[PDB]
RNA sequence: UAAAUCGAGAG
DNA sequence: TCATACGCCTCTCTGCTTATCGGTAG
DNA sequence: CTACCGATAAGCAGATCTCTCGATTGCGTATGA
């Protein structure tokens, strides 16, 4: 697999890594579902699922 | 259509920084890993220097390089780049999105 | 590789112009059969007018600029055509230099011109001579 | 006389921009007179 | 984390083919094509592995468009309906650094591999006499000397020693 | 071809350029010693011509990239030869260069203040300031021959920035036929006068020029009656490859900026100097054995003729080796002057052989010595160069896939658009039409009925490129196939795609005819299909041959099928045969009715008809 | 990193763009316009893009992009070509068929 | 030795014979039709030589 | 149309050599639809039907220890005319290694020929 | 199933 | 006596390129 | 007087559309049997 079809031409990264703050790590798990089914799967995925607790709480 | 889609048409890999079709290669997966194409160029051998280093046939180990795209060419252009190459003569292709 | 461009000038695929203008008239061969058939295009007027639509060809179109500076064209070469040909210093090129022929309606070579001219002075065909004169421009074009 | 200007061409370093329709044969290309003049772009209505 | 977060946020320029099924919706046709498969992966240009994304913007084709136009321009390949075209999305990465400590948890243990998990999520691989003699816990900090990449996951190996 | 197979990277410009000896032997994946091909048993000898690493042979499967024998595109390779020889193809340039040259100051033999004239308009001339360049001629007003130089150096750079900065010139400079033209015309006007005289201007101390023999063979002859006379007041051999690629070096580094200004017409990024090791091949390029396997009749084998020529090109290397060992044990202590004489004697006379061989390996003319022979084993130049070359017969046109040739039969009740297919080439012919929402009830029926029922389907192509055929499937097959043709796809990837048939050409469906020789556009145009049930030849209107010259003398034309909604639509429309009415040569027409018809209307239009 | 190389290509691309009030190129749509993009409409349709032009049991994709076009809602811009490099953007709302 | 000379057609001598050509002296015999058979045992070739001439005299 | 063939199993017989292939069947378990248009020797009959994929003459290869089938080279179905035993001159006893089969094709008038 | 040369040739 | 593997065993057109022999400067 | 520049004459290099059938494939030689 891994054809033109699911995979881009060139990934080439501009600017650079802009997120140093520390601070600001929030925002993007709380609202990446929202975005998401308000499906995507392979085969299976589990890590997504345990991935956002870990700096708010407890798993 | 008459001359490259139904006559010899095929989706080899080149890489951008070599600028050649046939010096790149399937590396060889050791274990759960996806066999890319890799250039036998922009890769250095590790004496003259993982997700860094591709294994070949004969065991060797080469690292870097693992920069490529598939292009829609003619065979008979990688056998006239090859019969090239005999003469000593080297072709680099300028690919487009590099 | 020498094709003609999206100017109506014929260059080689690198860029090298080999002519301005095609045979300087840049009209189709295949097409150049009856522009020279005043009679038949006279006699099928209304046949050739329904094909060729002139109402749906104004709004993409213009025809005052290029009419105006061929008539200028045409009354100075009828004031300048008996003499040396050396001597004719040029004050005003052929229409075909500056207005684009598909582009301005009336932009025809000077042989063709010429030739619709004298077919309209010699000939006295009801329709008349204007709507004539703009349906073979639109013809040419 | 294919040695003869691939001679010159490569002692040059003599670099094809693929315009020619034979260079566009020859690499695989869709030719660059009549209907390959142009491109074509899709208008997509996005948010 | 100690004294380190990373998940750092990365504009990307990617070159993505739109397939001409989704010629009404482009944005969510590039998404669902490139970008969703993207996710839960190890990319080595982005630099370690993808939690989502966001802010997709089409770098259209016509320049004289203005840059908040509702219609884009997509470039349409010879040979093919399928349509090509750049995109800027913003990446958030988590980036592991060779060097540093890591506080994850212990899930699977073995007589000769131990497994660390950092965050639950960095697969790598019977309590026992330790040098104080407690227990092994889920909770301790390692060093990240080895990474693995040739499997499904990349994978961290190392040792209490620096 | 496949429509659902896109690509986003194409090639956008080709630049030509040379080998270093480095990179190939950095890239190669073996080297090649042994002259010898196939062992007894047959087996491939490691480090043979067909070494297991340099491509899969027969089952063997490549020891370079692990894949089967149609899985492995075929590495490339390298012999590590122990001396350089002289490249045929520029060997011309080699002996021009080096004859133009001075042995002691190791400057061209030409002034050096010429050269830098000539540097800095090949310079200039390359951005395209064509009239800079004669311009600059006219700064020109020993020790005075340095500050001109200055001169020249500043208004050559302001020059070039000044067209850069007004757009007159991008830095890639522009590069167009005049240009070229005055490339071609100051270069060769510059060798031809380096050539000319024969005193060096440089230092005084002249040197003796270079003969030749044949295209391997270099003489000189340092003395001479006056020539010596002269150079002590300035105080038939044979030349080595060795010290004249020195004496190459040395002029090379020398002149270093006129070769780079010499050697290049893109003015852009030329940092790499033009080295030495331009025309001699230390190492040299085996092709893989995937592009060098061998032929085979039904039972007998026949040796490859490159294959062969790479393996003589080892014997005499080997030989080579070999004897330099014996000239190592000797060099031991001195020996009777005959033995190293002759062993000397056998060196000189290998290394001409292997010049010979390796001139022969690439030109079959250029090799010297046949009195009776069998044949003269053509070279790679031999293989691109005449008409049977791989240019003309493989790149600028090539044997097509879904194309037939019949012969032509007239018939009177085509619509003088279409042709008569008959269904021997309507059962083979496929479209890979893809399912939809509205081809869904077509396809099926094709489907249903299959490869031997016209209209019908051969292959069920799925997204993932498993064509499924149907020549082995009975109708309850068939049939369950074409009720799975539309199915949502479980792979995502492939989620975007559907199903293609590859049903037969059907009566909706256009095609291209051509009546060899294609002399001009009419000999090719686009006729619709008409599937006649009756016969086993094309059929063909009579308006149509005229157009292409053609007879129905047993005549035998081609019939593309062209596969792509591209292809179909600019056949349809720019190609086909109403809108060729007229030859673009004068404007009359090429159609219409010819033989009975027109006398069938003479009889039919007179008054006697009622 | 990539900026520098981005913003380049971005300039001489808007350099070569023509602007609208200035295209001084034919208004009508040439026959190898017509062909290019019937074809293409008609592929794109057979890759099940979504049409909006009712279909009257039609199964030829080609006829469907003619009749699209006979009814001029191709949702395809045009992007002539000048030998230079400047391109401009004509549409085929606006273009005029033969 | 002569029945190669026969077989393949080409002449091998040491004398040249006084003969411009060297191949081409025999024809097979084709037994299409009996024209075709009679029409071979009367036929006169003034050389393979003659073939390649561009001259029409 | 008449078109013979002839098979030849004495090709790479060398000089001396004993005889590597025999005509016939050998032990193997061929398929019984071989015996179909093929005779109890190697030859087949005379005047059946054979069209390409068509076995023609069955050769017993030691060599291999296998039985082995040639097959028809032209898709014009034809019917076997002759089959000539052409035997050798050699005072060895050999058996049959050299065979002569001759082909009858319907050469039937068809549309597109020249008269 | 190769590859080359010669003859018969067809348009 | 004598067999297969090595070793060789004479009726056409356009240029371009270089050698040799006349004239002129110093 | 002698070096530089052209002006012939000879040699060097290269030219004078597709396809199908059939046929064919080297002497010399030199040592191990
Ligand atoms: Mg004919
Ligand atoms: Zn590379
Ligand atoms: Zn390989
Ligand atoms: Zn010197």
């Amino acid at each position: 697999t891994a054809t033109t079809l699911n995979t881009p031409v060139v990934i080439h990264a501009t600017q650079l890594p802009q997120h140093v703050s520390t601070d600001e790590v929030l925002q993007f798990l709380e609202s990446f579902i929202d975005e998401k089914e308000n499906t995507n799967l392979s085969s299976s995925i589990s890590q997504l699922k345990r991935i956002q607790r870990d700096f708010k709480g407890l798993p | 259509d008459r001359l490259l889609n139904s006559s010899d048409y095929t989706q080899a890999s080149v890489c951008r920084e070599c600028g050649s079709i046939l010096t790149t290669q399937q590396s060889v997966p050791r274990i759960g890993s996806i066999s890319t194409v890799c250039c036998r160029r922009c890769s250095m051998r590790f004496e003259d220097a993982d997700s860094q280093i591709w294994e070949d046939g004969q065991g060797n180990k080469f690292v870097g390089g693992n920069e490529t795209t598939t292009v829609a060419i003619p065979f008979v252009l990688k056998y006239l780049d090859s019969e090239l190459s005999a003469m000593g003569i080297r072709l680099r292709y300028n690919v487009e999105p590099k | 590789g020498v094709h003609v461009s999206y100017d109506n000038s014929i260059r080689d695929a690198d860029g090298t112009l080999v002519q301005f203008m095609y045979g300087g008239d840049a009209i189709d061969i295949t097409k150049e059969s009856h522009m020279t058939q005043f009679e038949f295009c006279l006699d099928n007027y209304y046949a050739l007018l329904k094909k060729y639509n002139p109402s749906a060809l104004i709004e993409h179109l213009d025809v005052e600029s290029a009419l105006k500076y061929s008539k200028k064209t045409l009354k100075y070469r009828k004031k300048h055509s008996k003499e040396p040909h050396y001597k004719q210093s040029v004050k005003y090129d052929p229409v075909l230099a500056k207005y684009n022929p598909a582009k301005y309606l009336g932009s025809v070579s000077e042989n063709f011109q010429d030739k619709l001219e004298s077919f309209l002075d010699k000939n006295s065909k009801g329709v008349n001579e204007k709507k004539f004169r703009a349906l073979m421009q639109l013809k040419y074009m | 006389t294919t040695c003869q200007f691939l001679t010159k061409a490569v002692l040059d370093n003599e670099r094809e921009q693929l315009d020619s329709p034979s260079a566009r044969i020859v690499v695989g290309k869709l030719n660059n007179v009549g209907t390959g003049s142009f491109d074509v772009l899709a208008k997509v209505p996005n948010a | 984390n100690g004294t380190s977060n990373c998940i750092v946020r990365v504009p990307i320029a990617l070159y993505v083919s739109l397939a001409p099924m989704y010629l009404e919706n482009p944005l969510q046709g590039v998404m669902k094509q490139h970008l969703n498969p993207l996710v839960m992966k190890y990319n080595n240009k982005v630099g370690g592995v993808v939690l989502g994304y966001e802010g997709l913007k089409i770098l259209d084709a016509d320049p004289l468009s203005k840059e908040d136009t509702s219609e884009k321009l997509i470039k349409i390949t010879p040979d093919t309906p399928f349509g090509f075209t750049w995109c800027h999305v913003n990446l958030y990465v988590w980036q592991p650094q060779v060097g540093d400590v890591l506080e994850g948890y212990i899930f699977i243990q073995s007589a000769s591999h131990i497994g660390l998990l950092i965050h639950d999520a960095f697969n790598a691989s019977g309590h026992w006499v330790d040098s104080n003699g407690e227990p092994i816990d889920g909770k301790l900090r390692f060093t990240v000397r080895n990474v693995h990449t040739t499997g499904r996951v990349v994978s961290v190996d190392g040792t209490l020693i620096s | 071809m496949d429509i659902s197979k896109p690509v986003g990277s194409e090639i956008t410009s080709v630049d030509f350029g040379i080998l270093t000896a480095k990179e190939i032997r950095n890239l190669s994946a073996k080297q090649i010693t042994n002259p010898t091909v196939l062992d007894n048993l047959g087996h491939p000898v490691s480090g043979g011509l067909y070494d297991l690493a340099l491509g899969a042979f027969l089952r063997n499967l490549c020891s370079t990239c692990g894949l089967d024998e149609k899985f492995c595109p075929g590495h490339q390779g390298h012999i590590e030869l122990p001396v350089p020889c002289y490249n045929p193809l520029f060997f011309n340039q080699l002996y021009i260069y080096l004859r133009a040259s001075c042995l002691f100051c190791h400057h061209f033999r030409l002034k050096s203040v010429e050269v830098h004239r000539y540097a800095c308009k090949l310079r200039l001339l390359q951005y395209g300031l064509i009239d800079e360049s004669y311009k600059l001629d006219e700064i020109t007003l020993s020790t005075l021959l340095n500050e001109l130089k200055s001169k020249r150096s500043e208004y050559v750079d302001m020059a070039i920035a000044k067209a850069l900065s007004d757009g007159r010139t991008t830095e890639r400079g522009s590069f167009t036929a005049t240009v070229n033209d005055e490339r071609k015309k100051l270069v060769h006007e510059f060798h031809k006068k380096l050539l000319s005289r024969g005193k060096c201007d440089n230092c005084g101390m002249f040197s003796p020029k270079f003969r030749k023999d044949g295209f391997t063979k270099i003489f000189e002859t340092a003395l001479n009656e006056k020539q010596i006379t002269n150079n002590r007041v300035k105080g038939s051999t044979y030349i080595l490859s060795t010290e004249v690629k020195n004496i190459l070096d040395t002029v090379f580094r020398k002149e270093q900026c006129v070769l780079q200004y010499v050697f290049h017409s893109r003015p852009n990024l030329s940092r790499k100097l033009v080295k030495a090791d331009s025309f001699f091949m230390d190492v040299l390029v085996v092709p893989p054995t995937r592009f060098r396997l061998p032929s085979k009749l039904g039972e007998e084998v026949h040796e490859n003729s490159q294959n062969q020529l790479l393996s003589k090109v080892l014997t005499t290397s080997l030989l080579i080796r070999d004897l330099n060992d014996d000239l190592s044990k000797l060099q031991k202590d001195k020996v009777s002057l005959e033995d190293r004489r002759v062993i000397f004697s056998r060196l000189m006379n290998a290394f001409v052989t292997i010049q010979n061989d390796v001139n022969a390996f690439i030109d079959s003319t250029k090799a010297q010595g046949r009195t009776s022979g069998k044949v003269p084993i053509p070279g790679v130049k031999q293989a691109l160069e005449k008409k049977e070359g791989l240019f003309r017969k493989h790149m600028m046109g090539k044997r097509v896939n879904y194309a037939a040739r019949s012969v032509i039969s007239p018939d009177p009740n085509i619509e003088t658009n279409e042709i008569g297919v008959p269904p021997v080439f309507a059962v083979k012919l496929t479209y890979p039409e893809p399912v939809t929402a509205y081809n869904i009830a077509e396809l099926r029926q094709a489907v249903i009925n299959g490869p031997d029922k016209w209209p019908g389907a051969t292959q069920i192509q799925n997204e993932d490129g498993s064509l499924v055929s149907l020549i082995g499937m009975s109708v309850e097959q068939r049939k369950a196939l074409a009720n799975q043709l539309l199915t949502p796809s479980s792979n995502v990837s492939t989620h975007t795609l559907n199903k293609k048939v590859y049903r037969h050409i059907k009566n909706r469906d256009v095609v291209l005819m051509n009546r060899q020789p294609t002399l001009h556009k009419a000999s090719m145009m686009g006729h619709k299909v008409r599937v006649l049930p009756n016969e086993k030849t094309l059929r063909l209107h009579y308006a149509n041959t005229g157009a292409y010259n053609a007879d129905f003398d047993g005549d035998e034309m081609n019939m593309h099928f062209p596969q792509n909604e591209n292809a179909r639509a600019e056949a349809l429309n720019l190609a086909n045969t109403d809108s060729q009415y007229l030859t673009p040569t004068s404007g009359s027409p090429v159609r219409g009715l010819i033989q009975d018809h027109i006398s069938a209307g003479v009889w039919l239009t007179s008054k006697d008809s009622f | 990193d990539f900026q520098q190389h981005e913003q380049i290509r971005r300039k001489t691309l808007k350099e070569k763009a023509i602007p609208k009030d200035q295209r001084a190129t034919t208004p009508y749509m040439t026959k190898y316009e017509r062909a290019r993009i019937l074809g293409t409409r008609a592929l794109q349709i057979s890759m099940n893009a979504p049409v909006f032009v009712d279909l009257e049991g039609e199964t030829d994709p080609l006829r469907i992009a003619m009749k699209e076009l006979a009814e001029k809602k191709i949702p395809l811009v045009i992007r002539r070509y000048l030998p230079d490099g400047s391109f401009e953007d004509w549409s085929v709302e606006e273009l005029i068929v033969d | 030795k002569m029945q190669y000379f026969l077989s393949t057609g080409n002449l091998v001598s040491q004398s040249g014979l006084d003969l411009q050509q060297v191949s081409g002296y025999t024809v097979v015999a084709e037994k299409i039709n009996f024209y075709r058979f009679i029409s071979h045992f009367r036929m006169v070739h003034r050389g393979s030589f003659f073939a390649q001439l561009k001259t029409t005299t | 149309m008449y078109k013979t063939e002839k098979v030849d199993l004495a090709l790479n017989r060398n000089r001396g050599d004993p005889i590597t292939q025999h005509f016939g069947f050998g032990n193997d378990e061929w398929p019984k639809e071989w015996l179909e248009k093929l005779d109890e020797d190697g030859l087949p009959y005379i005047g059946t039907y054979v069209e390409e994929g068509d076995p023609i003459c069955a050769y017993f290869d030691d060599t291999l220890n296998k039985t082995k089938i040639k097959t028809y080279h032209s898709s014009e179905p034809a019917y076997i005319e002759e089959v000539n035993l052409i035997g050798d001159e050699s005072n060895k006893f050999q058996e049959l290694q050299t065979v002569s089969i001759k082909y009858r094709i319907r050469r039937t008038p068809q549309i597109g020929d020249k008269f």
